[PDB]
RNA sequence: CUAAUAGGGAACGUGAGCUGGGUUUAGACCGUCGUGAGACAGGUUAGUUUUACCCUACUGAUGAUGUGUUGUUGCCAUGGU
RNA sequence: GAGCAGAAGGGCAAAAGCUCGCUUGAUCUUGAUUUUCAGUACGAAUACAGACCGUGAAAGCGGGGCCUCACGAUCCUUCU
RNA sequence: AAUGCCUCGUCAUCUAAUUAGUGACGCGCAUGAAGGAUGAACGAGAUUCCCACUGUCCCUACCUACUAUCCAGCGAAAC
RNA sequence: CCCCGCGGACGCUACGCCGCGACGAGUAGGAGGGCCGCUGCGGUGAGCCUUGAAGCCUAGGGCGCGGGCCCGGGUGGAGCCGCCGCAGGUGCAGAUCUUGGUGGUAGUAGCAAAUAUUCAAACGAGAACUUUGAAGGCCGAAGUGGAGAAGGGUUCCAUGU
RNA sequence: UGGGCCACUUUUGGUAAGCAGAACUGGCGCUGCGGGAUGAACCGAACGCCGGGUUAAGGCGCCCGAUGCCGACGCUCAUCA
RNA sequence: CGACCUGGGUAUAGGGGCGAAAGACUAAUCGAACCAUCUAGUAGCUGGUUCCCUCCGAAGUUUCCCUCAGGAUAGCUGGC
RNA sequence: CGGCGACGUCGGCUACCCACCCGACCCGUCUUGAAACACGGACCAAGGAGUCUAACACGUGCGCGAGUCGGGGGCUCGCACGAAAGCCGCCGUGGCGCAAUGAAGGUGAAGGCCGGCGCGCUCGCCGGCCGAGGUGGGAUCCCGAGGCCUCUCCAGUCCGCCGAGGGCGCACCACCGGCCCGUCUCGCCCGCCGCGCCGGGGAGGUGGAGCACGAGCGCACGUGUUAGGACCCGAAAGAUGG
RNA sequence: GGGGACCGUCCCCCGACCGGCGACCGGCCGCCGCCGGGCGCAUUUCCACCGCGGCGGUGCGCCGCGACCGGCUCCGGGACG
RNA sequence: CAUCUAAGGCUAAAUACCGGCACGAGACCGAUAGUCAACAAGUACCGUAAGGGAAAGUUGAAAAGAACUUUGAAGAGAGAGUUCAAGAGGGCGUGAAACCGUUAAGAGGUAAACGGGUGGGGUCCGCGCAGUCCGCCCGGAGGAUUCAACCCGGCGGCGGGUCCGGCCGUGUCGGCGGCCCGGCGGAUCUUUCCCGC
């Protein structure tokens, strides 16, 4: 007998998109021949993306995009995203960017078109930069979730500003004794 | 789909995964919400805070028509109107600005969160927050009111 | 029991309601029966329009809804009067009139 | 009376062995307690004691295995005493 | 080896004890924290901050009792 | 005392011997007056003694009927 | 600048194949996989089948860690299954479980309340029990006698089985 | 799941308890295996299906694997060893 | 020979009847009959809970509860 | 390298019966502890128990995406399938989301730098630009001195690899600022068809389930909780009417 | 109310340049390959048989034996410091 | 100020429908299931009554439902016969398990039963019984065309400045080309040519 833990010995991680999307088990091995067979890192980071469920491969607005392809030497390279991308109707004006994404909104796709701008799809950038070479990899907020709001200290103790789970706002729900110091207590 | 469920892997194991001592029984702790502020007290304070009492006036007969105020944003006011209204005015040689009615589109009231693009503009709607004003005069725009 | 956090639930199924469910298997049914009624009216009322009479231009009430405009009962006796139709000749050549319709402007 | 009238165990041995006097149901009387219903290691009276044909144990009764069959006369291991 | 209201323990000497003088910080406020603890509440407590004051020549000290106990949600009522 | 714990109360009588019975006494744990105390007749009521009588017993035996038993037929149940 | 040879194994259902190292207890409980199993539906197998389906039986041959499965033989006599999906009233040793069936007990307990039967004959395949005769007994008129009410409803009476 | 229990040591009540109550670690519960004849908790050691080698704790008259060593030095006779 | 026994006909019906009184009797049922329904009444309590292999793997402790055979809560577990 | 092979033998660890050695108490269940002198179980067959609806929460898959969704209705030979499917767009009414905060009246989320001026008075009028600030971490990406090569050197022709350092920094985390609503404290200005018990603005604390370039909606599946007979079976009872 | 103009997407065409004939196809050439028919009619090619032939692979119907090599292990001799 | 005009009356449609008449269908059940009831089922039966309430489907294609002989008093048998089959014989398709009878084999004083390891016997299986196949080469003995290379024809693969087209993707201009001689939209402007104030 040997004294260790089993508990620890199975690490819980993606080895594989859990979709039956064919085109993307096409681009998962187009890029897990890459990851293997280069040492480029950004391929192993694209590939684990691929992997990634929905809720962990947020979509990406445009303005987010433009703001971080608007940085200082990021001049001339590719926004890559694995993931939507989404028009953000409050900018109003769209430069010309070269973009890769898994999946485009049409309204995005037809301003940063217009913009004179490019959009590839992952195998067309594997053609591109195999190695990612001169790349952005941006993603969406990872926790823009009505999830996360209900998250963390349970709402009735003290310095927690979690949203409580209720069926309707108003005054008689979930307003009184526990929220307020004439109501018993505040915390 | 019962065939994907716990139901049939549970099959030959005899407490159908809800345990030996404590068992499978009725309503152990009470039926509904019950006991809220006697044995269900923890969970009730520690999820639920403000669930007991009563605060502020109660109003009979509520209309919910006569408080129906929706609002719009000057980040989204843009979007109110066509592609060709803006870029017509953009390149407008004249002072000429294009009226935005909030109404028509569905709005009363029109608050100020988000910039404006530096173009004057005609915004038409019943209600105005005071920054939502200061900011469509800093374009150079006019805030005219409707009922 | 409550169970960790979750939404205070307040389900309205202590009244037998299972005694009272009205399930919908007629709906594919009730529709095709009032398509055939419709289709049957038309024919009937052959050259006559199958909706029915002309109906007014109407205002909604509240401040929620008086941006818009539908149509209503019937047409007024004020509108009729100065449109120069008789209240009881109207209904006979498919205006709706309404008596109890005030033109406030 | 006797030599002596020693003390104990065996599911306080032993109720499909008995008996049912006692305790310990329901009826009832007295005393005490309790407003009362009623209560009382207080007294009193009346109150259904069911089944074995199964296995073993034991008691007796036939038999069974080996000397070819069968019979007569015998020995004594062992157990009781 | 006394006393400090009371049980006990701790603390205390030009003290925290005794006697005088003047007083009302036992007042009006917002947060933070400790104790019990789930790190929920109540209660109690600590350090601040903003007023208005008391005392002292002043430094300062004081928002109750030298410290460890002396207390109470929702609903309803009553007062400000 | 069908009512007294102490209690197998004390004394007398009944017996060889009586935690039983009867008679007597009474500071009676806790008797008692519409119920107390008596009193004939009566009682499948509770109790004690005496004569007679007896297998209740000493201490068991024998006999009779029906079974049990064996056979022909028939044929369960509890567990 | 292959050429006297014109030639040179396998592989890679990539949800596949291959290599190396460490590890392996488990109730309650959780999860994964199941080319484990049942029934029905959409597709598919130019599927199977009276030249024998399902089911059942089998000292027959095997496969899988296992759930289970395939094949031989017999019986049977009309339907059935594989694969991809879909959907469940989908898997039993228990619940003093429900219904049905069957054992040991066991040819056992038992067929013992009210005194009692016997001889001969007849019919009959067959007689302890039927019928006739003879004898011995019992009920003993408050009957084991003779007739009614209630209740039963054809049990009444002949003949036959 | 929210009945626990046991052992070394510390430890409270109790005459004491296979009693009741704490602390610490380990264990049983949830755990099979070698040894303690036997045994939830002791000692060794934790477990996929096997072959070879070697051990742990414990043993080597016979049951019953192993002293069938020319083992060493003493002590001890018990008519309840 | 009597507050005697008994047939038939009548009357009293369920929280009601009837009782020379025992909680007796009221169709083998009585300290509240029987029948159907509400009703699959509720149960913190007892009993049961149906195929295989693989991997991980506990708790009987904290706080609060008319809480002490039960819950909520934290802890310990698994999965992603 | 040897032996042996048809009516007698050869192989078949499976499967049938038997023998021997070792090991081995009857399962299920509650339980700290069951082989228990703890309960249920004589045997066999068939039946037999976490289901469906609704509502939430989270995870996963799919479509569209600041939107999303026709589920109610309507139009399509009125119907084998077809009670399906398709379509509507001035059918998107409406739901949910896109804005919060306050009991409410109500109010309601943009800053940074460069200049002349009042007095650049902790400050008011403008200009110009850029468009959600900053610190520390931060996958990835970018630059990169210097290296790695050839039969050899004076001298560069083209790109590949390693590379100390440096740079832009996703998501996310910690922190510091800023903005919106409530409420306190302080204080000075401004506006006018209503000069008001009018309206607006500032600074500093503090309360909010907020903002700070959206992530939601619909459908499906799984798990968990709950109301329903609610995993299955089980009272003593209560009520109504006979 | 129309009808117009403009703007955004379109449309089939008249035409040139641009990248390529592409996984959108045809005609010509060039190379290669296959097939059919002639010619080639035998030191070529192909077919079947035999050898108890050789070289390779797989594997021996059953039951056995030996040899050397390597891994692990338990032992035994000899010698040196 | 708004709004209606009570204490009289009628009125179709859209809506409801676990009873009734007559139909159609189903990812439902398949004789312990599905209605209690697939059948002389609210029947038999039980209770004074209110009320409670089952079990029970299947020969065969066709009765062709076993003539006749024989034993027995008969039930029941042995023959014979029908049938594809009575190893389908009127509660008769199939015909499991529990349990029982008989036959065969084996065994038997620690109740049976079980796990591991062998051994013996037996039923079967192995086309077991002189034990593989096949690639090249060598040798021997025979056949057959035709082997290669050339000629003709057909069909493919690859390449070709597009050799020639037809292209396609992206722009590029006159817009000849559309509100008459091509569409659909726009919260973009208008008679300053045209129909209602
Ligand atoms: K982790
Ligand atoms: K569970
Ligand atoms: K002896
Ligand atoms: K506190
Ligand atoms: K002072
Ligand atoms: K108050
Ligand atoms: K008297
Ligand atoms: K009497
Ligand atoms: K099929
Ligand atoms: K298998
Ligand atoms: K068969
Ligand atoms: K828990
Ligand atoms: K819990
Ligand atoms: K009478
Ligand atoms: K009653
Ligand atoms: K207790
Ligand atoms: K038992
Ligand atoms: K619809
Ligand atoms: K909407
Ligand atoms: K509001
Ligand atoms: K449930
Ligand atoms: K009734
Ligand atoms: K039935
Ligand atoms: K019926
Ligand atoms: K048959
Ligand atoms: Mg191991
Ligand atoms: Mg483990
Ligand atoms: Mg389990
Ligand atoms: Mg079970
Ligand atoms: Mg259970
Ligand atoms: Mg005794
Ligand atoms: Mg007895
Ligand atoms: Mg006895
Ligand atoms: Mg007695
Ligand atoms: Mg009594
Ligand atoms: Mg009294
Ligand atoms: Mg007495
Ligand atoms: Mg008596
Ligand atoms: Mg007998
Ligand atoms: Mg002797
Ligand atoms: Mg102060
Ligand atoms: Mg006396
Ligand atoms: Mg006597
Ligand atoms: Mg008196
Ligand atoms: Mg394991
Ligand atoms: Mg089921
Ligand atoms: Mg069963
Ligand atoms: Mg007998
Ligand atoms: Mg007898
Ligand atoms: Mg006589
Ligand atoms: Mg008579
Ligand atoms: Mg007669
Ligand atoms: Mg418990
Ligand atoms: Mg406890
Ligand atoms: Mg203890
Ligand atoms: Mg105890
Ligand atoms: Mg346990
Ligand atoms: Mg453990
Ligand atoms: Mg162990
Ligand atoms: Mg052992
Ligand atoms: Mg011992
Ligand atoms: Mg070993
Ligand atoms: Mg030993
Ligand atoms: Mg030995
Ligand atoms: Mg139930
Ligand atoms: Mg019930
Ligand atoms: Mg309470
Ligand atoms: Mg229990
Ligand atoms: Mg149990
Ligand atoms: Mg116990
Ligand atoms: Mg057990
Ligand atoms: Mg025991
Ligand atoms: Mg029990
Ligand atoms: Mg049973
Ligand atoms: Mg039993
Ligand atoms: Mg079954
Ligand atoms: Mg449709
Ligand atoms: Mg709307
Ligand atoms: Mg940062
Ligand atoms: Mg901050
Ligand atoms: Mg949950
Ligand atoms: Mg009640
Ligand atoms: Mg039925
Ligand atoms: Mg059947
Ligand atoms: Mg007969
Ligand atoms: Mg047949
Ligand atoms: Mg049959
Ligand atoms: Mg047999």
């Amino acid at each position: 007998g040997v004294d260790i833990r089993h508990n620890k010995d199975r690490k819980v991680r993606r080895k594989e998109p859990k979709s039956q999307d064919i085109y993307l088990r096409l681009l998962v091995k187009l890029y897990r021949f890459l990851a293997r067979r280069t040492n480029s890192t950004f391929n192993q980071v694209v590939l684990k993306r691929l992997f990634m469920s929905r809720t962990n491969r947020p979509p990406l607005s445009l303005s987010r995009m433009i703001r971080k392809m608007k940085l200082p030497g990021r001049e001339n390279k590719t926004a890559v995203v694995v993931g939507t991308i989404t028009d953000d109707v409050r900018v109003q004006e769209v430069p010309k960017l070269k973009v890769c994404a898994l999946r485009v909104t049409s309204r995005a796709r037809s301003r940063i078109l217009r913009a004179g701008g490019k959009i590839l799809t992952f195998d067309q950038l594997a053609l591109d930069s195999p190695k990612g070479c001169g790349t952005v990899l941006l993603s969406g907020p990872r926790k823009g979730r009505e999830v996360y709001r209900h998250f963390g200290k349970a709402p009735g103790t003290p310095h927690s500003h979690t949203k409580p789970y209720v069926r309707s706002k108003g005054r008689k729900f979930e307003r009184a004794r526990g929220r307020r110091a004439s109501r018993g207590y505040k915390n | 789909p019962s065939r994907l469920r716990k139901t049939r892997k549970l099959r030959g194991h005899v407490s159908h995964g809800h345990g030996r001592i404590g068992k499978h029984r009725k309503h152990p702790g009470g039926r509904g919400n019950a006991g809220g502020l006697h044995h269900h007290r923890i969970n009730f304070d520690k999820y639920h805070p403000g669930y007991f009492g009563k605060v502020g006036m109660k109003h009979y007969h509520l209309k919910r028509n006569q408080s129906f105020c929706p609002t719009v944003n000057l980040d989204k006011l843009w979007t109110l109107v066509s592609e060709q209204t803006r870029v017509n005015a953009a390149k407008n040689k004249t002072g000429a600005a294009p009226i935005i009615d909030v109404v028509r589109s569905g709005y009363y009231k029109v608050l100020g969160k988000g910039k404006l693009p530096k173009q004057p503009v005609i915004v038409k709607a019943k209600f105005f927050s005071r920054r939502a004003e200061e900011k469509i005069k800093s374009v150079g725009g006019a805030c005219v009111l409707v009922a | 029991a409550p169970s960790r956090n979750g939404m205070v639930l307040k389900p309205h199924f202590h009244k037998d309601w299972q005694r009272r469910v009205a399930t919908w298997f007629n709906q594919p049914a009730r529709k095709i029966r009032r398509r055939k009624a419709r289709q049957a009216k038309a024919r009937r009322i052959a050259p006559r329009p199958a909706s029915g009479p002309i109906r007014p231009i109407v205002r909604c009430p509240t401040v929620r809804y008086h941006t818009k405009v539908r149509a209503g009962r019937g047409f007024s006796l004020e509108e009729l009067r100065v449109a120069g139709i008789h209240k009881k000749v109207a209904r006979t050549i498919g205006i709706s009139v309404d008596p109890r319709r005030r033109n406030k402007s």
